[PDB]
Order: C-alpha cells, then structure tokens, then sequence
C-alpha cells in the first residue's frame, strides 16, 4: 500500500 | 482544436457518454474542448473534467511505476527507452491539463468551490509530474505544487465548512504530497489528523447532495494515519 | 513504420514489458513491428500479438455496444456521431490486424499450429467487422470469417489432436461465429457439442505444457451449451 | 450474457 489520495466519484 | 467546430452542450453530452463507455481519453478530449469555449463550468462539469484526466493520467501513472520498478530491478537500453516513452506522454497530459487551467479555467471571480477545485487540480498535476521528475526541474515542481495547493487551502479554511468535499478532498491530497513528495511525514500526519478531526467536530455541517462523497475521504484520511502510524 | 528503425528483439522486448505494464495499444504497436521484419512468429511471439490485439479492439467493441445500447434505446445526433467515431476506430483496428495476416503471416507452409491460429485470427477480425457491419457489406463480410474459420477447421482436424488448444480455441470461436454472426443455432450446438465429446473422448492427447489452456476452452465450450440449452 | 469466445491467457 502507499499514500491514498482522492478518488474519482460518479 | 478538433473539438473547436463542436457546439458546447454536444461536447458535454458526449463526455458523457464516454464516462459511460470508459473511454476516458475521448472524455478527456471532449471535457478539453468544452472548456476551451471559454464559459465557465458547472459542478457537474467539473466532475466530468476531473474524472476524465484522472482516470488518464491514473493509467500512465500505473504504467510508469511498473517500467520503473522493471528499471531499477535491474539496476540493454529497452526498459529505460520505454519508461521514458510513457514518462513523455504522461508529462504531456498533465502540461495540458495545467495548460487548461491556465489559460481558461484558473480565476480571480466566482464561486469558492471553484477556485478551490481548479488550484487543487493545479496543485495534483504537478505533483504528478514531481513524481517523475529529476534534478534542476524537481524542486521547482515542488513548489509550485506546494504554492497552488497552500492558495486552495488559505481559501477553503476562510470559505467553506471543515465537512466540503472539496476542502476534504484537496486536504488529503496536500497531505499525501506532504508524505510522499516533500517527504515530510510530520506535516503529513498534522494536516490529515487536523483536517479529520476538524471534519467530525463540525460534522453537522455535511450536505444533503455531498455527504457520500465527505465521509467517504474522512475514511480515507484515517486510512491513511494508520498506515502513516 | 514509426518501429522501422527499431530492432526486432528490442520490439519483442518491448512488446512483453507493454503487456507488464498493461499498455495493450503500445504492445499491439510493438509486435506490429515485430511483424513488419517478415520473419515467422514463434508460439511465444503469436500470444504476445493475439493478446495486443485481443485487447485494443475488445475495449473497442465493449465501448461499441454500451454505445449502441444507448443508441437503440433512444429509438440529436450525438449518441449516433460518437458510436460511429467509434466503429470506424474499431473498423480500422481490424484492417490492420486482416492486413498484416495477409501481408505477412498467412502462408502456405509453415506450422500447421502456426497456419491454424492465424486463418483463425483472420476469422475473429472479420468476425468483429461482421458485429458493427451493415447491407452491402455485412454478408460479404460474413462469408469471408465463415470460409477462414472453415479452411482452419479443415487443417485442425487432420493435423491436430483434439485437444490442442488452437483446434478448441477455433471451434469455440467458429461456434461463436454460428450462433451470434450467422444466426445458425444449431450449427453453433452441433459444433460445440462435437468439439466437446471429441475432446473428452481423445483426453490422452492433453499436452505437458498446454493442457491448462485445453480444460479451459473445454469449459466454456460447455459454458456455452448451457447458455444455448 | 452472451456467448463466450476464446479468452486471452498469459
Ligand atoms: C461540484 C464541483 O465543484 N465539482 C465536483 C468536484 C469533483 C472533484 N472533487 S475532488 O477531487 O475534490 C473529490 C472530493 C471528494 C471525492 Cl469522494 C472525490 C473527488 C471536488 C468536487
Ligand atoms: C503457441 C502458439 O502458436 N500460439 C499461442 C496462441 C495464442 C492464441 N491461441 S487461441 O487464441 O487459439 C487460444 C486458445 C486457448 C486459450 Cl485458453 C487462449 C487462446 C492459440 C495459441
Ligand atoms: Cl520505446
Ligand atoms: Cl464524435
Ligand atoms: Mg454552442
Ligand atoms: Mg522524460
Ligand atoms: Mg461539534
Ligand atoms: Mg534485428
Ligand atoms: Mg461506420
Ligand atoms: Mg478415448
């Protein structure tokens, strides 16, 4: 695992 | 452009149904020659733009890690030659995304939600071309991903409730730059703490149409201080 | 070419890290101009080529059929534009893949593996051209996979065991081309259901270093009664 | 579903 940024929504 | 003789709301239209087909580089396409009819884009739109450069440059990322693990595994020119080919045209989409923002979409005027959004994808982008970056051009992608997302957060502090999912969304993406591409875990860990426990303190404030996305990234902020810790 | 400077080892090189990588279109590039040295493929280069391939026009056709859903299901002009930017990109993807097998791979000695899998790569393009195809070309198009599958089929059963994994794969495939491009359900059964029974019946012939591939194609010939049943 | 074709493998 690395660092989780921001997903993509709808 | 190739998209400049295409009205506006077809180009929306079938950005859509690219994100429909995952066709992303298509999405990509049609969202580029929306914005560039210069009018400004709505929420949803913006969404539409987001999702489309990031699900390209999401790929180019996934394929540039491989070839550079493969690279240093083996620390013939193949491997370095094709790294490089991929590493050209990821940099390649994220100066046009950067372009865009540039010449059409970064603004004094308009809503806090936007200019947030717009120096959040700055700040993305370049951290995205920091991470394939070397030498006399590093740091100064650095900063420039340091100074547009520390606008976006002067901004969402003043403007928007702790709960916003795009001031959540951009928190966590400063964090994870702090950590992975400033490697300074401290101010990782202080911003992503910070922001989640801001977030559940004025938890009240999460919206009727956004809550979903608010504390889907307050999960992932946690997500990431447990690995960090 | 764009590949014509490159060397043939360096392109097979490059064409097995674009599969690591899960770069099809770049993969599908390379052993293009793997192909374009006019030297035969080994067993190890076709997969590499079958699965480039395989991959760039089934994103294509999985986009095709969203798109033509969509298409349907509202009978302006934009989801009809954007379908068909679609096929003809699927259109030309097929050209070059029928224009290589005949420029270059379809011989007349060689392999009979070799000389199977290609007039069975010859059916599968027309096969996808047959999908998105309409009137005054659709059943010329149709012809063309039926007489390539055909003289694969007439090689396989006299020069192969019934279990070789070309000789299924084909089968399957001819089976596919019965009950979905020609309309002949019983055609598709009858050839299934033989290929199965034929398999099951020679099973001794399974291969040390195929029979993986042999009892999958058994399955989803099965997999495929079971459906038509 | 519809009818399935030979997959890729490897
Ligand atoms: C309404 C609006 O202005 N745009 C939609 C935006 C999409 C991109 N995000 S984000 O990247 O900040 C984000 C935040 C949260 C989640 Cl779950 C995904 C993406 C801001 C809103
Ligand atoms: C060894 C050789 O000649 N080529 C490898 C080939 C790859 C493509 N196949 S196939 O499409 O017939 C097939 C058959 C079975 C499975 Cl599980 C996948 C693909 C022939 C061999
Ligand atoms: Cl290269
Ligand atoms: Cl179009
Ligand atoms: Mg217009
Ligand atoms: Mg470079
Ligand atoms: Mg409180
Ligand atoms: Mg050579
Ligand atoms: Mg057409
Ligand atoms: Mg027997």
């Amino acid at each position: 695992q690395r660092s989780t940024s921001t997903p993509n929504v709808h | 452009g190739a998209m400049g003789s295409m009205e506006r709301a077809s180009l929306i239209q079938k950005a859509k149904l690219a994100e429909q087909a995952e066709r992303y580089e298509d999405m990509a396409a049609f969202m580029k020659g929306a914005v560039e009819k210069g009018e400004e884009l709505s929420c949803e739109e913006r969404n539409l733009l987001s999702v489309a450069y990031k699900n390209v440059v999401g790929g180019q990322r996934a394929a540039w890690r491989v070839l550079s693990s493969i690279e240093q595994k083996s620390n013939g020119p193949e491997v370095r030659e094709y790294r490089e080919k991929v590493e050209t045209e990821l940099q390649g989409v994220c100066d046009t995304v950067l372009g865009l923002l540039d010449s059409h979409l970064i603004k004094e005027a308009g809503d806090a939600e936007s200019r947030v959004f717009y120096l959040k994808m700055k700040g993305d982008y370049y951290r995205y071309l920091a991470e394939v970056a070397t030498g006399d051009d590093k740091k100064r992608i650095i900063d420039s991903a340091r100074s547009a997302y520390q606008e976006a957060m002067d901004i969402s502090k003043k403007e928007m409730p702790p709960t916003n999912p795009i001031r959540l969304g951009l928190a966590l993406n400063f964090s994870v730059f702090h950590y992975e591409i400033a490697n300074s875990p401290e101010e990782a860990i202080s911003l992503a703490k910070t922001t989640f426990d801001e977030a559940m303190a004025d938890l009240h404030t999460l919206s009727e149409d956004s809550y979903k996305d608010s504390t889907l990234i307050m999960q992932l902020l946690r997500d990431n201080l447990t690995l960090w810790t």
